[PDB]
Formats: structure tokens, C-alpha cells, sequence
């Protein structure tokens, strides 16, 4: 359900993480809720 | 607030 290298990864704090694995970059935001 | 990078490809 995510854009190509995408990830939805819950770090220990139990927050999610979204990872874009392309460009190397990181956000707290969802592309999906957009 | 900074999210950690990825590892795994």
C-alpha cells in the first residue's frame, strides 16, 4: 500500500517511522494519508 | 525530530 520504498517501521519508542529507501530520506509522515 | 534511516535496501 506504500510508494516504492516506502517503509512503516514502529522504532522502540513505538513510533512509526516512514523510510524512503530511495533517496535516503526519513519522515514521521504518511504519503498514504495524503 | 529526527527519524532513523534505513539499513535494509
Amino acid at each position: 500500500f506504500l510508494p516504492k520504498g516506502w517503509e512503516v517501521r514502529h522504532a522502540p519508542n513505538g513510533r512509526p517511522f516512514f523510510i524512503d529507501h530511495n533517496t535516503k530520506t526519513t519522515t514521521w509522515e504518511d504519503p498514504r494519508l495524503k | 525530530q529526527i527519524p532513523p534511516p534505513y539499513v535494509e535496501p
